[PDB]
């Protein structure tokens, strides 16, 4: 913490790495969190500079991005021949006014997999997780995806994509074409149903039942307002009701044709029920 | 009440140390007595100005826009002590110096992660007359959750951000391409999003000097409603300038009357 | 100029654009119908239309006339308007850029200049 | 292929000079075997930081932007030895990275000084389901001279461009208005620069272990007829599928025989 | 003036204000216009890096708030226990184009009491004095 | 005339002086001889440059830009010897060349202060075609009072200034969006703002060979009515070409008739 | 050339105006091309920092300017007295996005008698040379 000495703000994130890397390498799996790593270079970078080494952009020392290529890059996947064990790292860092190319911002990004950039105009405009879809990656991508969620996180990821490059008309559409005034509908409610409180994270299996929901047009005559209410009454139904759908699901790992027509049945009648 | 002071006509060495003195004061009446304490310090960024100001002559290469190479460590240990603890508790309040008005400026950034609430006040708000010129989506408190103040707190205050997000998006361009072409779906939240504005605003006690109306204390709950109410349509019907300058919102109706002539 | 200013007008310019870029495609939609339906009727932020009739002014079977007539025109006005609007949007955004980046780097070089003019004292 | 590697958490010196190392290798195969290697460095940018990171620890004080005082000999020195001597020659893919998407960057501007041409790989053309997804209007290269590659070369390229431009410009309308105040000749640009924008396609053989298809390697000379013949209007009759993923326009006549 | 040492320059305001002092502490009323802070400041940071004292921000010592401060905490408001005298002073400060952001403009309006922001646009626009009302504040 | 010389060519040091020596030739005239002389000097910007070439040499710490801390004091016990007194006359007109254009660059930020009237030329206006390209809301003179130049001039003086502040605010929008959208009254200010600003500009016999025109002396008078008129709608009808380019308003009214 | 020394890439156009000169001083007419002053302008820039000069506008040493004025200040047209000869200079200098305010295209066209803008819009649109007959001047 903020009044501990800076070589141990320094290290902190290499000493947990270890901790993490003794799950790793025996066959265990392991999660890692760095928060952040913006202060960990201010620690740095104020070492250096008291030991007078040489100052490069924003007084960082030379090996600043080395300081960090070389604790990011011990959390890796295992193999079978080595116990097949992982070390999964999430690293924060905190930008200025969205400058995400200021340099240490650079360097990370630069080092990582992908980046989900948060955003307080989203946060403010109610998107939370304030998540910029659009700007946010995964390099692994799918290869790290159930089927089940690709069966429907792949045509909410092209709805939206298609959603973002008409949504600025909204708000001017004077007289828009229903084909476009289709993508603006799909757009806010697939939008809405990407909402979400904290502390409640969910089961693939539940997060596959409500995309399904708005993905396969249940949603579209929905008012936007609702949805957020929608999804918590319809969830808890089938976590209450239907946990052998769900069970499924989780099983056969993807919605087969008949749990499919399970789900049909089951929201459009609990929609019914919903706008009475 | 105790009183210590280190002001601006003090050499820098004074100014690096108040706080301190200050702090040690109220650590006192934390521990020793176990009491609750109320601190208030105008303004901490004094602390770190006082230190960048020796720095030089205390033979350091400067860190980003000539700061000491300390600045966070100098800031962490310091405000490390400013709290409450299991023995007593502290509630402080301290006034933050913006340098050249850049939130971004090492000083003001570096403390952000110091506080449970943050407000951040604006002379581009302050400008239009709308005191106190708190920033209303660059201001926040660690106890805006349903959990903690409860869902009509927080729907309310998050609706009242939501409308003046969505506004401050349209500014720049009704600017220019007027406000005809808009919905008058959008046109509505033009509408309660300029009386938020100002049924943000309040006279002050302390300024009546300055603002020539007497000081309105407003209850949690006769806020609440009184943003409830203009997000529900419920006074579409008024003039903004019945808005300003007004304790509840009983006030901004009585004041659309003395305006209706 | 502020990157944070330039940031605005940036922020902002960006969207005019698109707004009045969609406001054309819209224009030009109407104004398709409207030379159609205009083909028989002659058998019996809009440019400078409304000014136009404004100036120079100071039944049914022509009352539909001067009206099937002065929407073409109108629809025909909004659209080419619209279209020179974001022609003008664009090259600001790009002016607007290369503002941006000269003061972006200029921005990075002065601070430099300035720690490495401190260090450089001692 | 060889492959030379200076992986991230290797220090500053290592990353500055792995490009060279893989240079090394390369310049063997023209120098002492006269081939003409192929140089690939993923990615450019990371040299050139890597050499700031060097130069900043060597205490040099940095210039615009925070790169190296000597970013642009640090380049050049690498850069020319990549050419094509009496031996031999190599050439090189390079993998470039644009800070802050910021082309007048210290960075990216010196690297253009050396760059022949640009492959620009595009999301959007992916999209299309075309593939390699090359942009064909955004891509470029020094050579499209016709003092160089023959004015036949260089009037086709020209052809096949504007054509693909003008389509451009058509497609705003189409999707608004509806496809059909279009022309016997708006209707011949579309048709033949959507058959174009197809017969640029193609099928690799790198990728056959996955798609279940043959790769083909097109000559130059089959390139130009193919392309020269759509414009010309030969094959305006075949049906837009039939130059899907294929290789010489004799391919894509076949396949138009199995699609009836 | 211009051609005077750089430390004339620096000095002059201390100098002007011990001489308001005088009537401030013998209660009688003063008024000091310091035309203006802001040469003074190069002057200062010129006397300053000629002694080789490290540059700071903007090239200026790391202290030229502390340089302005010290020099208008002195006009003040004495009680009548102290002769009821006073000194007023009125510092002016040049900023450039109209940013009165600006770091030395925010730190000297970070000392008075209230500001008097004069525009070019008002100016030329009729309005005299250029008085930005919304900027100014007493 | 007597001529003294340093430029572009000489080391740093003459370039650093030549001032002074041209300087001393006029003070000598000015006091030995209570002459009224005229002093010109091109350019003094350079004076400075020469001081911040020399300077790091000295060893001394730089000030911002790169600049001499020694600056001001500089330019400062130079400037102040280039003055009119009780003994004798000064005019002295200086050129004051402006680094990448930026006037807020330390070496003319640093000469406002010691003129009485200033000429500040755009890049801008030059573009449009206006010469002499000066920018008539920049340019300043301590004599622009109304107990000195007369009220007449005065208010004529002010009464352009604020007509062509009024258009500069439009600007923004009309930009975007063109006249159109502008109010009547608006687009008046805009006709009229625009026939000031073209009638502003004038043929100098030293330019000649540029503007393809004869040059042109407008007297004080003829220069406080043409502007009046223009000012109080005498000239609506003209069209702006008529005032670019020309001297006394008379020669606008013609240029319209030849404009027919 | 690129792989040379900065220190000849800097010397280079000092050398061949040196050869121009031969011609120019005897009764002779000579045509130099400096292709480009930019990339000079860096090597001189490279070897300034090295020597740890000062780094000023765009990080570049406060004597760039002459760097310029001296070498093409020996472009000149005689008169018969000193032969008739002369030396002409095409220097080439190098902009960003067609930013003609840049510092080192400022300093250059402050030096010459005229300036050639070619256009990458002109280019592209089929108009070569790329000449913008309106900004362009003799």
């Amino acid at each position: 913490t903020a009044s501990d000495a800076a070589p141990l703000q320094y290290l902190a994130p290499y000493s947990g790495c270890s901790m993490g890397e003794y799950f790793r390498d025996n066959g265990k799996h392991a999660l890692i969190i760095y928060d952040d790593l913006s202060k960990q270079a201010v620690a740095y970078r104020q070492m250096s500079l008291l030991l007078r080494r040489p100052p490069g952009r924003e007084a960082y020392p030379g090996d600043v991005f080395y300081l960090h290529s070389r604790l990011l890059e011990r959390a890796a996947k295992m193999n079978d021949a080595f116990g097949g064990g992982s070390l999964t790292a999430l690293p924060v860092i905190e930008t200025q006014a969205g400058d995400v190319s200021a340099y240490i911002p650079t360097n990370v990004i630069s080092i990582t997999d992908g980046q989900i950039f948060l955003e307080t105009e989203l946060f403010y405009k109610g998107i939370r997780p304030a998540i910029n879809v659009g700007l946010s990656v995964s390099r692994v991508g799918s290869a790290a995806q159930t089927r089940a969620m690709k069966q429907v996180a792949g045509t909410m990821k092209l709805e939206l994509a298609q959603y973002r490059e008409v949504a600025a008309f909204a708000q001017f559409g004077s007289d828009l074409d229903a084909a476009t005034q289709q993508l603006l509908s799909r757009g806010v409610r697939l939008t809405e149903l990407l909402k979400q409180g904290q502390y409640s994270p969910m089961a693939i299996e539940e997060q596959v039942a409500v995309i399904y929901a708005g993905v396969r047009g249940y949603l579209d005559k929905l008012e936007p307002s609702k949805i957020t209410k929608f999804e918590n009454a319809f969830l808890s139904h089938v976590i209450s009701q239907h946990q052998a759908l769900l069970s499924k699901i989780r099983t056969d790992g993807k919605i087969s044709e008949e749990s499919d027509a399970k789900l049909k049945e089951i929201v459009t009648n609990f929609l019914a029920g919903f706008e009475a | 009440v105790a009183l210590v002071y280190g002001q601006m006509n003090e050499p820098p060495g004074a100014r690096a140390r108040v706080a301190l003195t200050g702090l040690t004061v109220a650590e006192y009446f934390r521990d020793q007595e176990g009491q609750d304490v109320l601190l208030f310090i105008d303004n901490i960024f004094r602390f770190t100005q006082a230190g960048s100001e020796v720095s030089a002559l205390l033979g350091r290469i400067p860190s980003a826009v000539g700061y000491q190479p300390t600045l966070a460590t100098d800031m962490g240990t310091m405000q490390e002590r400013i709290t409450t603890t299991k023995k007593g508790s502290i509630t402080s309040v301290q006034a933050i110096y913006v340098p050249a008005d850049d939130l971004t400026d090492p000083a003001p950034a570096t403390t952000f992660a110091h506080l449970d609430a943050t407000t951040v006040l604006s002379r581009a708000i302050a400008e239009l007359g709308i005191y106190p010129a708190v920033d209303p989506l660059d201001s926040t408190s660690r106890i805006m959750d349903p959990n903690i103040v409860g869902s009509e707190h927080y729907d309310v205050a998050r609706g009242v951000q939501k409308i003046l997000q969505d506004y401050k998006s349209l500014q720049d361009i009704i600017a220019i391409l007027g406000m005809d072409e808009l919905s008058e779906e959008d046109k509505l939240t033009v509408s309660r999003a300029r009386k938020i504005q100002r049924f943000l605003s309040q006279p002050f006690q302390v300024a009546e000097v300055f603002t020539g109306h007497l000081g309105k204390l407003v209850p949690l709950k006769e806020t609440i409603k009184g943003f409830q109410q203009i997000l529900a349509g419920e006074y579409d019907h008024l003039p903004e300038q019945a808005f300003y300058m007004v304790g509840p919102i009983e006030e901004a109706v009585a004041k659309a009357d003395k305006l209706a002539e | 100029a502020t990157l944070k200013d330039i940031t605005r007008r940036l922020k902002s310019i960006k969207n005019i654009q698109k707004i009045t870029k969609s406001m054309k495609m819209v224009a030009a939609a109407k104004y398709a119908r409207a030379e159609r339906e205009l083909k028989p009727a002659r058998v019996y932020l809009c440019g400078a239309i409304h000014s136009s009739v404004a100036k120079q002014m100071k039944l049914a079977n022509i009352i539909y006339y001067s009206l099937k007539e002065s929407t073409t025109s109108e629809q025909s006005a909004r659209m080419t308007a619209m279209d020179n609007a974001s022609k003008n949007a664009s090259e600001m955004i790009d002016k607007l850029t290369l503002t941006f980046n000269r003061t972006r780097q200029a921005v990075i070089t002065k601070e430099l200049i300035e720690i490495i003019s401190g260090a450089a004292a001692l």
